[PDB]
RNA sequence: UAGCUCAAGAGCAGGGGAUUGAAAAUCCCCGUG
RNA sequence: AGAACCUUACCUGGUCUUGACAUCCACGGAAGUUUUCAGAGAUGAGAAUGUGCCUUCGGGAACCGUGAGACAGGUGCUGCAUGGCUGUCGUCAGCUCGUGUUGUGAAAUGUUGGGUUAAGUCCCGCAACGAGCGCAACCCUUAUCCUUUGUUGCCAGCGGUCCGGCCGGGAACUCAAAGGAGACUGCCAGUGAUAAACUGGAGGAAGGUGGGGAUGACGUCAAGUCAUCAUGGCCCUUACGACCAGGGCUACACACGUGCUACAAUGGCGCAUACAAAGAGAAGCGACCUCGCGAGAGCAAGCGGACCUCAUAAAGUGCGUCGUAGUCCGGAUUGGAGUCUGCAACUCGACUCCAUGAAGUCGGAAUCGCUAGUAAUCGUGGAUCAGAAUGCCACGGUGAAUACGU
């Protein structure tokens, strides 16, 4: 649209990127920057099933998980300074980001 | 079944007759969980069982079952050293369950096109007390009556 | 099969030895320790030594044998009976 | 106005509008009959009505995503079960006494590790 | 017979 | 063939993870065995420094990583030189800038990981089997550990064969994952086979510490 | 698997890496139809020639670590018990025990 | 007199399948001139 | 969790030796490139080419190659040397210890007796009193409500629309992922030693442990694994080490184990046609459109993914469809002919096509699972993976019968 960029947060945790998530959307808001809700997006399981025995056995099996998280902000209003600050500013290494404007 | 006491489980009704009846013979008679195609089949039979005798799909069924269905049966019990075939009286629940049971079985084993002509001739044959399915209450009978001697201790 | 798309497969070494014993009228066996390869119009009444695994077993090429590939033509296991 | 409810058998999600009206209940656009096939589906939808006095003075808009057709069936009779609660909260009684105000929990189990199904285990031999 | 013939038409025969 | 390791199955609630780097199906492949290998050398070069848990960190285009130890003054060095040499050296293995933290160690005997690490040493040095066990059981019990429960295995006394003692004082549970129990494992390559140690040290229930804080 | 196993496993990529961008533009030359029948077949002895090895079907996945040319996983690389290993120590990123 | 032991029958013995922690025993199926 | 070569440890054909990998010093050459040819390939000749980087201006990090040494090397040996992981009894309710007491003593007691419980679960009892690993809970997932959040998800109330949530609009609802709430034997009554417990009942989405999954006590079997690895000792070491070309690991007079598919008219095809979940995907998934029986192919959008893609759900239904036949059942097997994967498809791949159309008409003795969304059923997905699933793992759809009882 007008410049608009979504802010797409990618983690590995339930809590890491909620604590992220309030650093991102309190920043815009606080500089005065209309950014659209948390919206939480569906946690990817990738799940994963493997020989727990060196040999014979095929039964012991175990069952493994991976939860990917993703919430997603949008800021309609793209503001020079509300984005500059976004993106000098650095967030907890546990949690990715992927910044792009489309 | 050593302790848990089990109720019993409510079977919806028949989707045209409203008949609980019949909503088991089609699940005793259906076969892989295709209930459509037993309905179907039933229903064709019992239109034919209905135009061939005149009386009504209910009433006729019911008079079939009321000829085939057994009264007594031999259980199994190990008296003392060695096991003897004690007969016992059967419950007017599990006499429906039989008798819907062999008319399936006996449906199976008569050589037709259409299971529909089965199922039809098979039920006007057990309402004439005539057929494999009665046959098998007169058998059943003659276990339990050469066998009434043993009828003071039964489980 | 091999796809029509590809065409034949034929090993080099193979077919520079084919080509000498073609200009050359040579009758010795032709030793390989290869089998991948596929029957040429050229190699029409040669001898080929083909490698089984631990010998080389002589085929003759004939005029039926063209179009299929030297493996068809060398059995590996030796099979007598069970008993 | 409105009456909402929401409806849940085994994977299916059903919206369920009420408003006065000629019947004609509609399920994803769709007519009854179109949308429902075999006799028994169409009958438990409408066990709820039948069951009490407004059988078709009122209208049902239907709007289901998910699972088949025994789910999306159930779940229509459980939201216009709840719905009508909503209502007039006095159905319960009667709803209630008939277990549809309950919520069928029953789901498909997982399959387990060393199995071919939920339960079926691969057959054995003694010896 | 066509083992050559067969073998002609179908490849290029470059 | 029973007992889950119980680090592992309280890795969500309760037991934090050793590495918390996202990534996708493309670079984690790699990540892992340069950690894999930066690990290993750092065990090396510091087995004889009360190291306990290394953790790393890969921030963006970064791999911080920590080490916990209990002599961080040993580690050290007047003015830390020899801190400076490893960054460089664990760097290149793994490319990119490496910053190093020192999580010390308080009281190192509630670590079971580095209980077991001196409880090896001693059985390579030939100390009685029995000895070392009572020594560490007793060492946590006064520093305050609600239970302890060290097991040995292998040809311990040298004899051919095998033989698994264990003592255990105070509650030790692990099928309640509202608890905080520590299960290092350790190798010692004795003169004979290789026994094996593993020790729990149940520290105290997390009730009130939930998940993290 | 053995040291010397994993020694041939990575020749065997390297080789193929020196000459990936080879083989690719040959295959197409190949792939590609309304090509002369002459450039094809020339195209196809010259892959023969080309290192075996240099062939990505040449390369077997095994263990980082041990090599273990069977149970192996695209994804976490490692292998079957490997997984576990740095998964069970707490050096995985995010696995745990699925109760689904 | 079927490989024995008697009548090209039967049985015994043969094989296979059962049953045996496991083998005889036993059960079945078949080949038995 | 996947032998065409690879793998492979096997055979066999040919190379080779401080060795492929491993250091250590000197040594030579930057390394490296491009090509030629010997040859099955290993290996072996040839060339041309560059000849660096780094300080420093020598020589160094390198690297490639020679030699010497020490060593290297074994999927060699030993699981009755071990670690470690795993099977098992058994998710069976047990196993213990302290202290005291008793008995000469090994032991006993606690731990049992009367109740109760899925339970050494709780209650009385009581030379025991305490404790602890279990059990239970704490976890995850499902079931109802709330809040928060509206994406591409949603479309109720909106009006315009191409009738397409499409597009404005909106935040209703679905859905989602965070916080929560909630079932507690709590409540009600009954029974029971005034207990523990049980029983029914109300309420309630949900009742006793609401439904799963995770979680295996002390130990047993000198259970299995040295070929994952590590490791102890022995043995090997121009070879039991290593390279590479071909085969074998798919051999077949033979028996079993586990799957699959059929022995049909619930079918059997034809057409029409309704409804899912779960996933995966960047050298990948690949819309499309065009061609091709098909398989495919060209053509190439988009898609790192609640957006695009795989993608068709099929069981089901609508009419028609043949008449019990080895069948319009089923339909192995082959005689061929295409595509595709890949150095490479014969041994020994997979799919599409032609032609062929067997056995098999519910299977002796025997023996398996399972008690609910289970069995039975019918799809779909995914890992492994160049390609190669009736195997495994998941995910839906449809959907029973039976339990007097011990
Ligand atoms: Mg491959
Ligand atoms: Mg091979
Ligand atoms: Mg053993
Ligand atoms: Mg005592
Ligand atoms: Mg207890
Ligand atoms: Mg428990
Ligand atoms: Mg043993
Ligand atoms: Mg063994
Ligand atoms: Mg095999």
């Amino acid at each position: 649209q007008n410049q608009r960029i979504r802010i797409r947060l990618k983690a590995f945790d339930h809590r890491l990127i909620d604590q992220a998530t309030a650093e991102i959307v309190e920043t815009a808001k606080r500089t005065g920057a209309q950014v659209r809700g948390p919206i939480p997006l569906p946690t990817r399981k990738e799940r994963f099933t493997v020989l727990i025995s060196p040999h014979v056995n095929k039964d012991a099996r175990d069952q493994y998980e991976i939860r990917t998280h993703l919430r997603l902000v949008d800021i309609v209003e793209p503001t020079e300074k509300t984005v500059d600050a976004l993106m000098r500013l650095d967030l907890a290494a546990g949690v990715d980001v992927q910044i792009s404007l489309g | 079944p050593r302790r848990r006491v089990i109720g019993q489980r409510k079977i919806l009704p028949d989707p045209k007759f409203g008949s609980e009846l019949l909503a088991k013979f089609v699940n005793i008679l259906m076969v892989d969980g295709k209930k459509s195609t037993a309905e179907s089949i039933v229903y064709s039979a019992l239109e034919t069982l209905a135009q061939r005798s005149g009386k009504s799909e209910l009433e006729a069924f019911e008079v079939a079952l009321e000829n085939v269905r057994p009264t007594v049966e031999v259980k199994s019990r190990r008296v003392g050293g060695s096991t003897y075939q004690v007969p016992v009286e059967v419950r007017p629940v599990r006499r429906n369950a039989l008798a819907m049971r062999w008319i399936v079985e006996a449906a199976r084993k008569r050589g037709d096109k259409s299971m529909a002509l089965r199922l039809a001739n098979e039920l006007s044959d057990a309402a004439e007390n005539k057929g494999t399915a009665v046959k098998k209450r007169e058998d059943v009978h003659r276990m339990a009556e050469a066998n009434k001697a043993f009828a003071h201790y039964r489980w | 099969p091999r796809s029509l798309k590809k065409g034949p497969f034929i090993d080099l070494h193979l077919l520079k030895k084919v080509e000498k014993a073609v200009e050359s009228g040579d009758k010795k066996p032709l030793r390989t320790w290869s089998r991948r390869s596929t029957i040429f119009p050229n190699m029409i009444g040669l001898t080929i030594a083909v490698h089984n695994g631990r010998q080389h077993v002589p085929v003759f090429v004939t005029d039926e044998m063209v179009g299929h590939k030297l493996g068809e033509f060398a059995p590996t296991r030796t099979y007598r009976g069970h008993a | 106005n409105q009456y909402y409810g929401t409806g849940r058998r085994k994977s299916s999600a059903a919206r369920v509008f009420i408003k006065p009206g000629n019947g004609k209940i509609v399920i994803n656009q769709r007519s009854l009959e179109q949308y429902f096939g075999r006799e028994t589906a169409r009958m438990v939808v409408r066990q709820p009505l039948e069951l009490v006095d407004m059988v078709e003075k009122l209208d049902l808009y239907i709007t289901v995503k998910g699972g088949g057709i025994s789910g999306q069936a159930g779940a229509i009779r459980h939201g216009i079960t709840r719905a009508l609660m909503e209502y007039d909260e006095s159905l319960r009684s009667e709803l209630r006494k008939a277990g549809f105000v309950t919520r069928d929990a029953r789901q498909v189990e997982r399959k387990k590790v060393g199995l071919r199904k939920a339960r079926r285990r691969p057959q054995f031999s003694k010896r | 017979g066509g083992r050559v013939d067969r073998f002609n038409k179908r490849f290029n025969i470059p | 063939g029973q007992k889950v390791h119980p680090n592992g199955i309280r890795l969500g609630i309760v037991k934090p993870w050793n590495s918390t780097w996202f990534a996708n199906t493309k670079e984690f492949a790699d990540n892992l065995d340069s950690d894999f290998k930066v690990r290993q050398y750092l065990t090396k070069e510091l087995a004889k420094a009360s190291v306990s848990r290394i953790v790393i960190e890969r921030p963006a285009k970064s791999i911080r990583v920590t080490i916990h130890t209990a002599r961080p003054g040993i580690v050290i060095g007047k003015k830390g030189e020899d801190v400076e040499k490893l960054r460089k050296v664990v760097a290149d293995i793994a490319g990119v800038p490496a910053q190093i933290n020192i999580a010390e160690v308080r009281k190192p005997e509630l670590d079971a990981k580095l209980v077991a690490d001196s409880i090896t040493s001693q059985l390579e040095r030939r100390v009685m089997f029995r000895r070392a066990m009572k020594r560490a059981v007793q060492n946590a019990m006064r520093l305050g550990a609600k239970g302890i429960k060290v097991e040995v295995s292998g040809r311990l006394g040298g004899a051919e064969i095998a033989r698994t003692e264990w003592y255990r004082e105070g509650r030790v549970p692990l099928h309640t994952l509202r608890a905080d129990i520590d299960y290092n494992t350790s190798e010692a390559h004795t003169t004979y086979g290789v026994i094996g140690v593993k020790v729990w040290i149940f520290k105290g229930e997390i009730l009130g510490g939930m998940a993290a804080v | 698997a053995k040291q010397s196993m994993k020694a041939r496993e990575v020749k065997r990529v390297a080789l193929a890496d020196k000459y990936f961008a080879k083989r690719a533009e040959l295959k197409a030359i190949i792939s590609d139809v309304n090509a002369s029948d002459e450039d094809r077949w020339n195209a196809v002895l010259k892959l023969q020639t080309l290192p075996r090895d240099s062939s990505p079907s040449r390369q077997r996945n095994r263990c980082r670590q041990t090599g273990r040319p069977h149970g192996f996983l695209r994804k976490f690389g490692l292998s079957r018990i490997k997984v576990r290993e740095a998964a069970m120590r707490g050096e995985i990123p995010g696995l745990k025990k699925a109760s689904w």
